[PDB]
């Protein structure tokens, strides 16, 4: 009958869909790599899609995917054995190395614009009428790591210019330095700013940035990503 | 313990970012509203401003009539007093037009030529509606996407109300506007065709419903574990990976044998929900017309 | 056996116990003390399952199924057959969402990110409880749960609901579904939109989260922005479920007539009560 068929062909339909999906969502991290990095042998049972062409924005070019991949830098990781699917110890400190927790992605060297072209990230004492308009304010307040010594203070907030929103926290540190800390990731109180994930020592390991006005994707990851590493390597101190 | 980012914990503005312009036509744009400081520990604490087209217009004020003349006879039944009006809210109904009229346009207005009315209104409140979220995805020259997701439902509702009771021959077999009423009408149409468990692309969109609530609550809680790593940012994620969706994937495929990506998470979502007006528009589109009880063709398969 | 990206990732530690003895993987697939557990438990249940199938005389999957105590047994133990297994195999179900919580857990550190995912799922867990240990225990008969059963929970549901007539005027039932609802309505459109903002129309760039918003504002006079958003979902759907739970929680245990019923209340009120018209004078 009429819904027997109905109830099929749309089975049909509903598989045809997992496929197109399923395939969609391979542009990236496919083809798998064997743990050194040469191409797999099982590459299951779904294809490589057809590669399909992004228009980026501002004539800062195009992106295609799927594309070649490229790790673009040096992994200070070994093997801990002779078999297949094991950890793979960080041959020094994954901290600076950028492993793990800690990784770190070849992000162009660029910062993210908003649609007008100018910096989407900037930092407040340069963002025209930009202020604080609730919430405890952390500017001038002291910085706290997790072994609860004081490492430098609050300067300035960077925000999201378009989404009115607060990303960072510049820190200047006990040597008249500044670092940048993700927001996300900072617990600030009535007297205090508090980093569970840094200790105190660490702060200075915070990636730097060259512009002190701007700050490119590469460098937001960079940061954000030394410091979630925290979390699991600075636990012995925290 | 932790920063769960679920409510921000400072918040900051500036001006009014009028938004974007390209071919959009800055004169029907509205003057900015205020700025919420509640809303701001959610979202965006900007309201305002709004596009109000020819279109916005007609759609509203089908939308308000439709609206409106549902307030009337709310008002006739309670007989023009107040605290009835309060007291029996819920079950006032303007109900279809009786059998006998079948889907004629004569039904005296006390009994269902009024439904009509109101019908008439909705229509074309949603359509035109419908036709805005073209227009500006168009002015903004973006993906048709939403005006297509929107349509999803428009089925649905379309099925309900205007398809599935013109192929029963008679305004009565469609739902009444009533807050209780209706309720009931759905389990009524569970009874009067088998029993509902049983159609099976009902059995189908519950899968869906669900799966939505599956699906979305997983995304969120996901980009919101990798923020930490400037992941809100979906759209400058997808074209140039960051740590941020690598981690979102390897959480994933450490824990479920596969994965999506930045762009993709968003086509399953999409689906996995527009289908559940999908697979209904269907399902009830079937039982009565094309098979009278669920239960027997649970047996027969046909 | 990796993504491209995979390598740099895959150190040791994260673990919650154990220490390394099962950090490791196998496939795709991530291991742990907690990968074990799931696996004991996830199997050792499917097999009570399969001895349930013969003991019902049969192997069709839509016909399978293992029933609660019946009422007589109350809140202790039960003949394997009737119940007795029953009550294992929940018991295996159980630590094996559990299970499959943690694990998750030791994953979000070794990948150093957030909890919000079992965070998030420990909710369909306690729906999950709620049907198979809170009610029942309150109502104080293991027999008010559902039966694992293709069909036989579906009729589980049908009968349980209809025992307290229609149920849509349960009020937390209401609730419940207004979420389950809206919650749809939104990822329907996150997906509609970030895909509306990176796939253009043919020969233009990507758009821009600016542009996001811009639509939106011009078409209902609001953004929430992309990271509410994506906050809204996390909490339409945790609630949707959250009073889902509630209002079955209640069903027998503090509200057990006519849910209809409950509504009189409401138009009972001293002022109104009395007066002639409407639809209730
Ligand atoms: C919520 C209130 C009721 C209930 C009401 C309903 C109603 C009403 C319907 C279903 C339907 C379904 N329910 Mg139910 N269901 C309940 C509790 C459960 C539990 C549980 C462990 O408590 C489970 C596993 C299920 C499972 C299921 C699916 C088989 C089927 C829905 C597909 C779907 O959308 O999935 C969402 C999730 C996914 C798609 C993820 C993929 C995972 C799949 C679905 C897992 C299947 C597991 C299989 C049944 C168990 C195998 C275990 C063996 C040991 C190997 N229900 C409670 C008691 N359920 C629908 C149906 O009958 O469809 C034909 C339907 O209409
Ligand atoms: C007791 C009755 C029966 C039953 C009878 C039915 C019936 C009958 C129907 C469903 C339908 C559905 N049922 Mg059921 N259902 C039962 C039990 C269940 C169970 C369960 C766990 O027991 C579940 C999960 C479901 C789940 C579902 C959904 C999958 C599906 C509705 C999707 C939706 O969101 O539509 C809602 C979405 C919309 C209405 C979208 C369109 C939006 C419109 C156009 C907007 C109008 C706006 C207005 C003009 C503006 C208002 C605001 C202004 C500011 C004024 N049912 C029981 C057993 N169910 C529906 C379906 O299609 O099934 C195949 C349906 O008809
Ligand atoms: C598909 C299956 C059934 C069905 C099954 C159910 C079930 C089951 C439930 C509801 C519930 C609701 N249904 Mg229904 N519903 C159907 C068809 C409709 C139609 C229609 C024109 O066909 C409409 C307007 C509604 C409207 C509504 C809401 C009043 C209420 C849900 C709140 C919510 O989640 O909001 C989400 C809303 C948005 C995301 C949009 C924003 C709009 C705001 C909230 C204003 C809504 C105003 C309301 C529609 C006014 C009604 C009074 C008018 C005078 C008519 N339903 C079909 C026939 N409906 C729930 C309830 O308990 O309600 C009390 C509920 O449990
Ligand atoms: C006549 C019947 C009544 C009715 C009676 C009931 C009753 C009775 C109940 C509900 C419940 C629900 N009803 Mg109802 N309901 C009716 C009509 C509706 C309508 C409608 C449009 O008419 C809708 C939308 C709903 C919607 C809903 C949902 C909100 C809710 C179930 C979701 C949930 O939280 O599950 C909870 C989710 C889980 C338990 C799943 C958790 C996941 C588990 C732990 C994992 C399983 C893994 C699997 C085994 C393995 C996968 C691995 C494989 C290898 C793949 N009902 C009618 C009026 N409804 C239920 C509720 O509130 O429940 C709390 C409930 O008890
Ligand atoms: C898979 C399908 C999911 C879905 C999708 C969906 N819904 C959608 C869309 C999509 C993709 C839209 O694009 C459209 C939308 O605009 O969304 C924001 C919409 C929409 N989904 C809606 C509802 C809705 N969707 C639902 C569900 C779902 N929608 C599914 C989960 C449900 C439920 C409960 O299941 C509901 C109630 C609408 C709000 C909206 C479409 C609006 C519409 O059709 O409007 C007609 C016009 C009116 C009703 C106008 C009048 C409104 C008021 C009565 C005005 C009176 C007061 C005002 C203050 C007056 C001001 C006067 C001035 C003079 C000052
Ligand atoms: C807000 C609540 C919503 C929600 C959230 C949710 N679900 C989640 C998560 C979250 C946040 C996860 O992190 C987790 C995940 O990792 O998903 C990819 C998950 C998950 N949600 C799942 C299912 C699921 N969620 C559902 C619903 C929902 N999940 C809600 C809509 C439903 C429905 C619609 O009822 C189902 C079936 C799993 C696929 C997955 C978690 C994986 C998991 O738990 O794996 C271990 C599995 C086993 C050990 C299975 C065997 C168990 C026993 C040994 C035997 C079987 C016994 C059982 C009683 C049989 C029932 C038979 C029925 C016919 C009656
Ligand atoms: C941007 O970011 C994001 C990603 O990244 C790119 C993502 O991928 C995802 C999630 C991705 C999707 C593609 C969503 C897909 C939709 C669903 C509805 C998924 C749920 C359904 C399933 C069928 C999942 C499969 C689930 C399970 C539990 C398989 C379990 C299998 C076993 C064999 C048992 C496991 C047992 C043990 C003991 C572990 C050890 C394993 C052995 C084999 C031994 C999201 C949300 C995201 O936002
Ligand atoms: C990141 O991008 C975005 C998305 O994802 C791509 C989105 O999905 C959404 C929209 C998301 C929602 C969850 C809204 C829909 C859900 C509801 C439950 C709405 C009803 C609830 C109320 C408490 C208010 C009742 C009153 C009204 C007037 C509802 C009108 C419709 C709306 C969508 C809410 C807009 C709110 C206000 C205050 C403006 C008043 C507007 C009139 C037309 C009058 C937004 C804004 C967004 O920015
Ligand atoms: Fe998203
Ligand atoms: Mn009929």
């Amino acid at each position: 009958d009429l819904a027997s068929l109905a109830i099929y062909s749309f089975w049909i339909f509903l598989a045809g869909l997992i496929y197109y999906l399923q395939t969609e969502n391979m542009r990236e991290g496919y083809p798998l790599e064997n743990e050194d990095g040469t191409p797999a042998a099982n590459q299951g049972p779904f294809p490589l899609p057809k590669p399909k062409t992004f228009i980026l924005p501002h004539g800062r070019g195009t992106l295609t995917v799927p594309g070649p991949e490229s790790e673009d830098r040096p992994i200070a990781l070994a093997r801990t054995a002779v078999s297949e699917g094991f950890p793979h110890a960080p041959t020094g400190d994954p901290m600076k190395d950028g492993v793990g927790p800690a990784s770190w992605v070849a992000r162009r060297d660029l910062p993210e614009l908003d649609g007008h072209g100018h910096n989407k990230i900037k930092p407040m004492k340069a963002a025209a009428g930009f202020h604080v308009s609730a919430g405890k304010n952390p500017i001038g307040l002291p910085v706290r790591g997790c072994d609860l010594e004081i490492a430098g203070k609050v300067v300035d907030i960077w925000v999201d210019i378009p989404e009115q929103m607060a990303r960072f926290l510049e820190v200047e540190l006990k040597d008249g330095s500044t670092r940048l800390l993700p927001m996300q990731m900072v617990k600030v109180q009535s007297n205090r700013v508090h980093v569970n994930a840094l200790s105190s020592d660490l702060f200075a390991g915070i990636p730097t940035i060259k512009s002190p006005t701007e700050v490119t994707l590469l460098e937001e990851d960079k940061i954000c990503g030394y410091v979630a590493g925290g979390l699991m390597y600075a636990a012995p101190k925290r | 313990a932790e920063y769960q980012n679920i409510f921000s914990q400072v918040q900051v503005r500036g001006p009014a970012d009028l938004g974007m312009t390209e071919d959009v036509n800055l004169a029907n744009r509205s003057g900015v509203g205020p700025f919420s400081t509640l809303l701001g520990w959610f979202g965006n604490a900007q309201l305002g401003p709004i596009y109000l087209g020819s279109l916005g217009v007609l759609s509203l004020f089908s939308g308000l009539m439709w609206f409106f003349t549902i307030g009337i006879w709310f008002w006739y039944q309670a007989g023009w007093n107040p605290a009835v009006f309060l007291r029996d809210l819920f079950f006032f109904s303007l109900e279809p037009p009786a059998p006998e009229y079948g889907l004629s346009f004569a039904a005296p207005l006390k009994e269902g030529g009024l439904w009509l009315i109101a019908s008439f209104f909705m229509f074309v409140a949603v359509w035109s509606w419908w036709g805005r979220t073209y227009l500006r995805a168009q002015a903004l020259g973006m993906g048709k996407h939403t005006a297509w997701a929107f349509l999803s439902a428009i089925w649905l509702w379309m099925v309900h109300g205007f398809i599935y009771p013109i192929l029963e021959g008679s305004w009565s077999e469609a739902v009444p506007y009533g807050i209780f009423s209706h309720l009931d009408w759905t389990n009524n149409f569970s009874l009067v065709h088998g029993n509902l468990h049983y159609n099976p692309f009902h059995g189908l969109s519950i899968a869906f419903l669900y799966g939505s609530a599956l699906l979305f609550a997983m995304h969120g809680a996901t980009i919101l574990a990798v923020s930490r790593f400037g992941g809100e940012r979906e759209l400058e994620q997808i074209a140039d990976r960051g740590t941020a969706a690598e981690r979102a994937a390897l959480f994933w495929r450490w824990t479920m044998g596969f994965n999506a990506t930045m762009e993709g998470i968003h086509r399953w979502a999409i689906w996995m929900a527009v289908l559940v007006t999908l697979t209904g528009g269907i399902g009830i589109l079937l039982s009565d017309t094309v098979v009278d009880n669920w239960y027997v063709w649970g047996q027969n398969h046909g | 056996a990796l993504l491209s990206f995979e390598r740099k990732y895959r150190v040791p530690g994260g673990t919650l116990v154990g220490g390394n003895l099962f950090d490791f993987w196998v496939g795709p697939f991530y291991v742990g003390f907690f990968g074990v557990a799931t696996f004991f438990f996830a199997a050792l249940g499917i097999i009570l399952i399969a001895w349930s199938a013969v003991l019902q005389g049969t192997w069709n999957p839509q016909l399978i199924s293992v029933y609660p105590p019946a009422l007589e047994y109350g809140l202790g133990g039960a003949p394997l057959a009737k119940g007795g297994l029953w009550q294992i195999i929940t018991i295996c179900a159980t630590g094996a969402f559990v299970s499959w919580a943690l694990r998750e857990v030791e994953i979000c550190r070794k990948l150093g990110i957030g909890y919000h995912i079992p965070f998030a799922f420990a909710f369909a867990i306690l729906a999950y409880l709620t049907h198979v240990l809170f009610r029942p225990v309150m109502m104080g008969a293991w027999g008010y749960a559902f039966p694992y059963g293709i069909w036989t929970h579906l009729d589980w549901v049908s009968n349980t609901g209809y025992t307290y007539g229609n149920f849509h005027y349960n009020p937390a039932h209401m609730i419940a579904i207004s979420f389950f609802f809206t919650n749809a309505l939104a990822l329907a459109l996150h997906g509609a939109l970030v895909l509306s903002a990176a796939n253009p129309e043919k020969g233009k760039e990507m758009r821009t989260p600016d542009h996001e918003d811009t639509f939106f504002r011009d078409l209902v006079g609001y953004s929430i922005g992309t990271l509410g958003i994506h906050r809204l979902g996390l909490l339409l759907s945790l609630s949707a479920v959250f009073f889902s739970a509630l209002c079955m929680i209640i069903t027998g245990t503090i509200w057990f007539d006519q849910w209809v019923d409950w509504w009189q209340w409401w138009v009972k009120l001293p002022w109104w009560a009395n007066i002639p018209g409407g639809i209730n004078g």
